């Protein structure tokens, strides 16, 4: 078979191990994002593991600069290393220009090094999906990342485990241009449509941006309001 | 049209088919088979206590040809139902391709095992191949039985044969013959809870094989 | 000229006529099959509730003799008919080569279908091999059936053979005979759907087996 | 001298001389074998109609002596013809050597469909391997059904064999030799399409299976 | 077999690691440009997938500079790349000679890049091909591009799944020098003759330069009016 | 002394004793078998001519037994020739190594095809295997003649048998032997071409399978 | 078996790589070049495709300079990036010393790069033969060069599919120093010889160069007049 | 088996693929030369392929400089690239000393290179044998050297695939010493006794080199005048 | 198996690539030194090949320096190419401290070469082994040297392939501080001793070194009165 080399064009014309990277992202635990009225949200599912661990250690949204955060799912270690990417490709761009104009840009950097590691043998794709989303001279933006290196822009988009039971769900109640508090509360319905029989939802993390202002995190009070 | 034909060929063997199958497996036919493994093990109890004489040459032991229809018409169900399974399976192998095979496999894997339990353990064929027939007992017991001891009735009536061994064997014939039914049974049990579980935790493949995820290209 | 001598062949047997075989199979073949079953099960029902004595020796069941027939006149069809599928795609295996075999894998493929068909499931052969025959009852049934019961008539008549067993057995032959039919038919029915999913899924390939894109070369 | 003994071995056998072979199967051999599977049905409906009686038994049935003789005649041709076109490849395998074997390749492809026809398809060996004998019905065909009938002869006549069965099976012979001889007909025209074929698109490798290119050694 | 290595010719002299990177050609939608009076346009179908996907994201139209365009088909993030690398390449001939004289020498120079990936062990090929169509001092250009690095110029051409349907119908009907808005009914009917029984067609892209002018993107409303 | 030994092995069985049997092969050996050919043939038109009564079951036909005995005398010359062939290559075996085996596959290349044509084609052994034996009669072909020919001649003779079919059989029995020495000399003959090739392109290799270069090392 | 890597001898001390590169070679279109009476010739066959493709876009002649040509046969791509390198290489060898003087060490710079690689594992050989023909110090040339590397200097030769029938042709007519005009009859018919059964030809390409002249294109009008 | 990368040596010490690069130099035309009076000559056959191959092409005799020459046979892409090797390696020695003292030490510096690709992973030897000859300030020099590095000097030594007839034959002919005339007879002899069976011998090259002199390559009428 | 790559253990801790390469050195001839009194030698078989070759020419004794000598048995071109690395590291240490004041470290930088070939993929160990002997401020000094990097100072050894029977025979008969010239004859014994059933030994070389002196190095005809 050809699925044994990132190299290796299938008869069909398909990369397997490119496949088979996208199938580490399932393994994440959900996220999802979605645009409002002025802003852009992001929320994301804690599986909380043990008594033991430290809850403000790896939770998993991520500001890459004060205008711009981002969540993963897949590989935890490659997470780690192209969030810090992502960041230091947001300040060389600031240093060039003075401001990050287009986050459409930085999110092609950080997708061009990915499709990098789906053409060179010697090197394994990263076996992530991430989401962008911020505030830029456009306006607020939402987009996704793969292990291919493949972008979309979206309104609503989630991933991880639970992606498309959400998918399903925004497909079929998500409106344009919501209040703040309510896309809120369709995120958390969104979310709580992905598990299986009356299963608990333990304190998701939210993050928040509207134009004209800073990222906000939920503190876990604030987000308890809407389980 | 084309895909107007594979459709109505797979309408009527669903899935459901197939499922309706492993829940009478798990229920009914376990407990069929259980029930008759106890009629042979009761006949093979009186039978170790007969002594045998000319006299039982002269008719064939009614509970033994008993046990032994039971069993036959048991693996009459299987077999039928089997099919249906192996059916529904059969026409979802999809396009021949030298990639995207990993559901394929699971199909062949499975289909595999429902052959083994048809061909092997519940040895239906007409001659059976130089695996030789592991099953103690096929499907046409009865008629084994019936052949194996009216060679020996002949011989035993006709001046009868004055052999205290044949006569032994007579008795040998129907012990053995209902043995082989207690060992027969145990080890189709197997091979049907075998089945369920190889089943139960492969379906999804069975049917979708393949997944069209078109996500990469535009 | 040798490409008219190919072309001759080819024009002969299209993929027009191989996919008549499969409309047939589709629609007439299968519901023949399944009322050969109905009529062997329900011949098996007779038989069931039949005591037999020396009388039943002197008389061929006519109605067994009639499914029997009916099912070895569908296996006929059902060879010649895989026959012309076979022929089609044989007469398409291109130039040997060791590349650019992806179609030719697909042919091989169906082929070897083709042949479990014939040779396994319809026991065509004269001797199957060391495979043994792992079809119930072959396309030669009937003659398998009038051998049998006409070695145990003989004994039966000749003073006959005051065996218990051997009157028993008679009365088996019947039995088994009729439902063998209805195992065979069945299974036939699962192999007959897999190769009609089998071929609509493949055709394309069958008949071109490469394409000759020749794009990169000035 | 010894490349003129070569050079005597392939001027005496040559590409002219398989290439008359294929063109009489493509006009004359594949029209003789149909004809003969029309006569091999038409005798085969004769005997479905017919009730037989100890009258038959005394008398072999000129109609299907006929048919037979006349199927041996023609798979003796095609066995001759096969190994002058067997012969051809043959003394063209060249030189034993690790690399530059496409061509050899292609030359063992088609020698091992040249072995399949006379071997398996003709059953032309004395004792089949346990491959089995898949065709329906050998070469020797008229020494098996002289040998099937008249074993069931003898029977018959001797105070005869009172058997009601064993006189169908007569009839039965009569009637699957003339089946056998329809379905190895058709199954022999596949073969021979087959090979037809795949002459026609290799006999360039057969002959010439190297190419002798010096051109980039000075 | 020789299927597994692009470096490997096999016996008739076939690099099938090639030609199954064409086949992952095949998977992307059809775009087709062609040449007309004094102009020429491309035009490219949108397969929607969601509501929620941003609709002037990734389109598959892209300036490469003010006088040229180009679409792509086969995987999206290889089309990125190279779209990126002819947009680099097209700014480097301006400030060589102050002007891009030929497009034949743009399209070459991305062709190369393409060939070499299909001459060196350790890369795979790209699985793209491309339509590049603009003005330049010879005239309206209308050039493709595949992954094993092969150029040819057309009046008519397309890219994707109906290429065939679509190649096929331009065939019978393309004449040369239409007006625009006829080329673009004639592009319009070639794309529909490519879809299968009586299946929606929902607004494509097109974008068409005509000599002395610029480049121009057909908003949604104009294109409609040939539906 | 070691080297004495073997060398008086390789002295006694030179490359000119095994090309002195292949002179033979082309010349001689070919046309005695072509001339067997047509005395079998010939033969058989006799006996396809001939009607049969039990005149016949009383005298042994010395024509067939002269056409038998002289394709026993001719198998029995190759066969101890093919040996002398085999005798010379099988002491050039050199030392074993897991290099440089180059020529040795060319030995054992050979070889093989010699133990076709003794084993197989010339069918020499007491039994043959699993692989059947696809050559139509053996060396022990008058053996298995009087041997087929006399059970029918008893049953003939004894009140005889009143079969018509056994009649014809003994008929078929001359007649079938004839068509299979026919039948063998043609595949005989091909062997024996294929052999005579296989020799002259690869003896060089035969007889020096490894050469003794040491220019590299000092 | 030992034709899995350009780095390998067989037994018989082959390189079954290279032979194989030099099939791809084959399923080019004919073309053939020969010397005449103070000049040099190459024919080159056109199999038009569609109507749909520019004639006048890729065909097969290339001026290397003003006073040397090359026909090529095999993978296209191959084709164009080994006529650049001549291209390249000519005006090197011309800044060095003001003048190409042997055309004969322009090939060799060519060939010995084509030869390179079919040394070092981890790249492929080109599949390319090329002609080389043109005017020097030393007269008309006539040369080919095959994807091993190898050189021969020739009075005729061709190159592609029709190649054998081609040379056999001019094997039994060729004549040296005949006029201008009768070079390109006995070269047309040549290549018609090369065609099956009644087969049209097409319009190919001729292009001619005598001493003391600089190169010149037939174009397709004055090319008739010999079909 | 052992004989599948030049890296590996079998178990008795073998390295195989070395030895097969050597049945390369078989196939070439035989080639031969020996010293003399006060003199070394080379003489190769010419196999003539065909009328239309210009006969003062390539020929196998090539000066390195005015006082030395080489014969090859085996690949002849990879022999070019050897000559030219040599000839490069013969001027730096003259610029850094500003005379070619002994030849040994140009045959050396040449079987160094051809050595070198036969201990590195990822390279193929060179399918080529050589002979070296010419005078120098130890005298006249006759050398020879194939794929593995290995270097002989000889008194007379033939390469090609009639090496063996000719070495058998000078084995029992050659005499030390003879005058020009007589060594180029005797010559011939051996080259005519390496033909199977009244094979015709045509016109050979012949190059010669006294001390006190330069080189001379007889033109093919003086070389009749032997035959 | 484990003995396919010069990096790979077998499980019993062995190399079998690099004792394959030590059968390569089985396949030299013959070769010995000894100590003496204030002196050592060497003594080298010579099989004869034919008239044709060149006698001064490839014999295996070779000066490193004026007081060093080497022997060398194995695959003549790695020979070469360790003898003239021998020869460049000997010049080094002189033109760094002026002087070669211990042999063992000439040795010990040979064998260091030697050794590295057989820890890294990609190359092939060395096929040979060396006896260098020769005075430095310690001594007489005698040494070897094999494809592993393994070395032995010796009074007496031998490499090649009647190794094990002169090493038996010295093993039996070798005394220290014999005279010069009884040494050679016990020598020339040991050598006698290893050819099998009266075959004929012809003239060997022998070179020799005594303190305070240069090597001297006998011609054949002071080398013949020992046989």
């Amino acid at each position: 078979a050809y699925d044994r080399a990132i190299t290796v064009f299938s008869p069909d014309g398909r990369l397997f191990q490119v496949e088979y990277a996208r199938e580490a992202v399932k393994k994440g635990s959900t996220a999802l994002g979605m645009k409002f009225a002025n802003g852009v949200l992001l929320i994301s599912d804690k599986k909380v593991r043990s008594r033991l661990i430290e809850q403000n250690s790896i939770e998993k949204i991520q500001l890459i600069d004060d205008y711009v955060a981002a969540v993963t799912s897949g590989l935890v270690a490659d997470a780690r290393v192209l969030v810090d990417f992502a960041r230091i490709s947001a300040q060389q761009e600031k240093v060039t220009y003075g401001s990050l104009v287009n986050i459409e840009n930085l999110v092609k950097r950080v997708a061009d090094q990915m499709q990098q590691y789906t053409q060179y043998g010697g090197v394994r794709p990263y076996g992530v999906s991430l989401i962008f989303a911020g505030i830029d001279q456009i306006g607020p933006r939402l987009f996704d990342c793969d292990p291919a290196g493949t972008i979309n822009e979206y309104k609503a988009t989630a991933i991880g485990s639970g992606k498309d039971a959400v998918v399903s769900f925004l497909e079929r109640e998500y409106k344009e241009n919501l209040p703040e508090k309510e896309a809120v509360t369709l995120g958390i319905k969104a979310l709580k449509s992905s598990l299986e029989e009356g299963e608990e939802l333990k304190a998701p993390e939210i993050a928040s941006i509207t134009v004209g202002n800073k990222y906000r995190i939920y503190d876990q009070e604030e987000v308890k309001k809407f389980l | 049209k084309r895909a107007a034909l594979i459709q109505n060929l797979r309408d009527s063997y669903t899935e459901t088919s197939s499922f309706a199958v492993i829940e009478e497996w798990a229920a009914g036919t376990l407990q069929e088979i259980e029930g008759i493994a106890k009629a042979a093990a009761e006949a093979h109890g009186v039978i170790r206590n007969s002594t045998y004489g000319r006299a039982q040459a002269e008719k064939s032991p009614e509970q033994l040809l008993g046990v032994l229809q039971r069993y036959q018409d048991l693996c009459h169900n299987v077999y039928c139902q089997a099919e249906t399974i192996r059916t529904v399976i059969a026409i979802r192998i999809p396009e021949h391709k030298e990639e995207d095979n990993l559901g394929v496999a699971v199909q062949h894997a499975v289909l595999k095992i429902i052959d083994e339990l048809e061909i092997k353990t519940l040895g239906s064929g007409e001659k059976s191949g130089s695996g030789g027939a592991p099953t103690p007992i096929g499907m046409y017991a009865l008629r084994e039985y019936l052949s194996a001891r009216s060679t020996v009735e002949d011989k035993l009536l006709g001046g009868g044969s004055q052999s205290p061994s044949l006569l032994l064997e007579l008795r040998q014939i129907d012990a053995d013959f209902m043995l082989k039914v207690e060992l027969a049974t145990t080890h189709l049990s197997t091979m049907v809870r075998a089945v369920i579980n190889a089943y139960l935790l492969n379906w999804k493949k069975l049917i979708q094989p393949r997944t069209h995820l078109d996500v990469l290209y535009r």
